[PDB]
């Protein structure tokens, strides 16, 4: 079996909690990056680069512009498995 | 005569529409564009695939470096420097000002900026230093990466020994060059200023850098990629070019029997001071800048009839500018025209503000408004006259007054107020 | 129309002499220097072997990035930007100006330039893009090479919504930043301007570039390498730093009970139009811009009593400046004092003009003149008072008025006229 979703979700959160600009106690799974956490586009680009390393594949820019919350990253990540 | 009047007497254009004042204007009015597909092996990795290049060659309206700079100079100077010298030669020829007397040379200054250094020269020299040693670095290396080298060469070549002022404000360089020149002439420091901007930094590395910042169209179709005010706008398209304006004190121009295009009335600047990336969605900064220009010019919002908008086909950018226009002009917003020429030329970075000053100037001389290209479809929020698709005549019987806006990264805003005589 | 007076109310210094207004001045007057030996394998194979660095650490007078910027910010932005934020924090704290009201924020602008982009970030990103591809390129790449990022960051942190004006003119950046700010305030565009320069581009590649252009002292000994006006001067020493000045309209400063250092009287600019690197051998250009500054200030040459010279320890450069001073000031050249502080700080490039504006300001405030270091003797052509070796008290029978000069590549000249109250 390749991946769990409870498990790719632990990794998205792991990574976000590593990111210095996110404050760990505001970071929920559905918190918007810009609206709640107060990031900007350039910061979000850094987040998807960190995701690219963590799961070892390339996310195209078109698809990365969409991912505005952790939950949304999980679902896109999940597309490879079931 | 503490605050004189200032007019524009000369325009020099090297753009992706081609070269020369008449020609570039005609193609602009006719709805032409210089946006093309990227045609390189090294461009495939990057999600941008379009840009606007100056056409090179010896046909009419094509840029021929040889007509402006010697074969030795081409090697020692960057692409943007050469374009600036060319645009300046054309601008002064268009002005008829060739100062030979000492009095005229000290009364003539230069203000030509470059928005960005060409990254490729830095990277190639860096690699050459790493692998071939110290003795392989060119001595022309540092001169080729300095921002004021354009102004330097113009100053030497045409004997301009008045105020020298290179400004580098990234996307607002050209606007600052013209506004500051206006102020210097109005203040008494110079009688003539040769002012504008240049940028030629289309390369894999810079497109990569801008793509990474989410700045550029990913749209593959060169015809559609740049569409200010349109619903599917997805980033700007990088262009290259230079534009130079000869500014001149009114009485000085009259006495020498110069052809005057337009009068510079005002200059305004502000900063958003919110976030470095996004504009203020309400456009409070753009509003304040425009208002400051109007105050400088001693004009009420109801006298403005045209606006060359900074709109670069960005979602948040075009919406902010639009909001600012509506809040400042109120009911008079529906009486004026607004157009972005960026669909034709692309975003010329450092030169953007000088080329659009040129276009607003010519819009004054003739009463002809260049179209916003590709604007086939429009959202309800954008309900003004954006001169969609086709140019419009604008024969007000009253005096024709335009604004041209330049917004840059960091939240810096600039506005020039330009008027038919 | 009107003319409002402009004063300096805040100074922020990040220099090779250390950090903080009192401390840096005390070291400067005491004859200290920040010029040190280059150390490292990456600097072998370069003819130059000295430089002047900002001392880093946690002791008093050392620069600590962490006291000014957050940990997130440190990775995001360049070394010059961080120094500029530092100098600006210190300058505004020294000014006591914290705009809270909207009206005070729109009254307050920024003008902080950068002389040159740091070549190392370009080379490292370039190699990273070649090796590892587009997806490994930082999105902060383009922000880190833009000149107005400093101004942007300051503007955001202190809520400065007035005129924003970054400029990059290589070695004259700091002077233009202060002069233009003066003009903006005098004209009514702002009540307060935070102005200055930053440069931190000491790197193997840039030292290589300057060495190759024959620009740098090859002398191996940091104690002797930089010697303005001296017979054995052989090139300048590259330094790093930032300086920020808070400028302010006179009545605004008085009414808010600010401590005023000095008054800005005048600004002049000129072009040599001789040649690119070579200064005008007679100093025609330097003379014209000094005279332009005096005219702007409504002051006769005989009222000037001190000059902070641009002299950077070059053969032709120091001689040109010296000639211009003798021709402009005539007999009164022997009554005034001239000093170059470049022996102490090295050549701070973009920041050179802002730091020397600070020093001229403090000279007025303390009626004390900093020494030209290493000037153990002098040739007959150099027969003025260059304040050799030791500080001198400034004594004059009227108002204390100084000039500070900044000359840049391409023959751009700037002069500021500064006076005690
Ligand atoms: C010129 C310098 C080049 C840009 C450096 C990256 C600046 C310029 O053209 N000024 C701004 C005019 N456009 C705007 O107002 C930009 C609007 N911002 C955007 O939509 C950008 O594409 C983003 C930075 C991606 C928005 O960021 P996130 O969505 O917050």
């Amino acid at each position: 079996p390749p991946l769990t979703l409870e498990g790719i979700q632990d990794r998205v959160l792991y990574v976000l909690k590593l990111y210095d600009k996110i404050d760990p106690e505001k970071l929920s799974v559905n918190s918007h990056f810009m609206k709640d956490l107060g990031l900007d586009s350039l910061d979000q680009v850094e987040i998807i680069m960190a995701m690219e390393d963590e799961f070892g594949f390339e996310i195209p820019d078109i698809d990365a512009e969409k991912l505005m919350c952790p939950q949304e990253i999980v679902d896109y990540i999940a597309d490879k498995k079931d | 005569r503490l605050h004189r009047r200032v007019v524009i007497t000369g325009i020099g254009l090297v753009t992706p529409l081609g070269v020369g004042t008449h020609l570039v204007w005609d193609r602009l009015i006719g709805g032409e564009s210089g946006i093309v597909s990227l045609v390189g092996e090294e461009y495939k990795s990057i999600p941008c695939s379009v840009a606007a290049y100056v056409p090179r060659g010896s046909d009419e309206g094509q840029f021929n470096e040889q007509n402006f700079v010697s074969k030795s100079d081409i090697k020692s100077m960057s692409s943007p420097t050469i374009m600036a010298i060319g645009a300046a030669e054309l601008a002064m020829k268009d002005s008829g000002w060739h100062p030979q007397s000492e009095a005229d040379q000290v009364a003539t200054g230069v203000a030509i900026g470059m928005g960005m250094i060409p990254l490729e020269v830095v990277s190639e020299t860096a690699l050459n230093f790493q692998t071939k040693g110290y003795n392989k670095v060119s001595p022309f290396f540092v001169p080729k990466i300095l921002v004021n080298m354009a102004a330097g060469q113009v100053s030497i070549r045409y004997k301009l020994k008045g105020p020298n002022h290179a400004v580098s404000t990234a996307c607002t360089t050209g606007a600052h060059a013209v506004g500051d020149s206006f102020r210097f002439i109005a203040h008494g420091d110079a009688d003539v200023m040769v002012a504008g901007g240049t940028d030629s930094c289309i390369s894999p590395l810079s497109l990569a850098g801008f793509s990474r910042a989410r700045a550029l169209s990913t749209n593959s179709d060169p015809k559609l990629a740049c569409r200010p005010f349109h619903p599917k706008r997805d980033g700007f398209v990088m262009g290259e070019g230079a534009a130079v304006l000869v500014l001149e004190e009114y009485e000085h121009a009259v006495q020498r029997r110069a052809r005057i295009y337009a009068e510079v009335l005002g200059y305004g600047l502000s900063g958003d001071a919110g976030h470095i990336t996004a504009p203020d969605p309400e456009g409070e900064g753009a509003l304040r800048c425009m208002a400051a220009a109007l105050k400088d010019a001693g004009v009420q919002p109801e006298e403005i009839s045209y606006i060359n908008a900074h709109a670069t086909s960005t979602p948040l950018g075009d919406a902010a500018e639009n909001k600012a226009i509506k809040h400042l002009f109120k009911d008079h917003a529906y009486a004026l025209a607004v157009s972005s020429t960026k669909g034709a030329t692309g975003h010329l970075l450092g030169a953007a503000g000088a080329v659009e000053a040129a276009f607003t100037t010519l819009a004054c001389y003739y009463q002809k408004l260049p179209p916003t290209l590709n604007l086939d479809c429009s959202e309800p929020e954008f309900d003004l006259n954006y001169v969609p698709l086709k140019a419009q005549e604008w024969k007000t019987e009253k005096r024709f007054i335009g604004l041209t806006n330049s917004f840059g990264f960091g939240g810096t805003n600039a506005t020039l107020c330009i008027a038919g005589l």
